[PDB]
């Protein structure tokens, strides 16, 4: 399914 | 369109939105709902778990709104 702000960000 | 009423029920405003899922920080994750042309909710309004809406956005199958799950498709 279209998705938004679903990425995992950054640090780590 | 981010700061849109998804729904009767929408909680999410941008006078006091805030982030919910591990995934968030200055906006609010979205789903895609595909009812006829389909439309795009909150996924917090939609009572969706993080692990749910993450296995949504990983794979193909469509999702459906609290609103319009329960119609016949086609
Ligand atoms: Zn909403
Ligand atoms: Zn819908």
């Amino acid at each position: 399914a279209r998705t938004k702000q679903t990425a995992r960000k950054a640090a780590g | 369109g981010y700061w849109i009423t998804c729904c009767p029920t929408c909680d999410v405003d941008i006078n006091t939105w805030v982030p919910f899922y591990s995934t968030e920080l200055n906006k609010p994750a979205m789903i895609y709902c595909s009812h006829g042309d389909g439309h795009w909710v909150h996924a917090q309004c939609m009572d969706l778990e993080e692990r749910t809406l993450i296995h949504l956005s990983e794979g193909s199958n469509k999702y459906y709104c609290n609103e319009h799950v329960q119609i016949a498709r086609a």
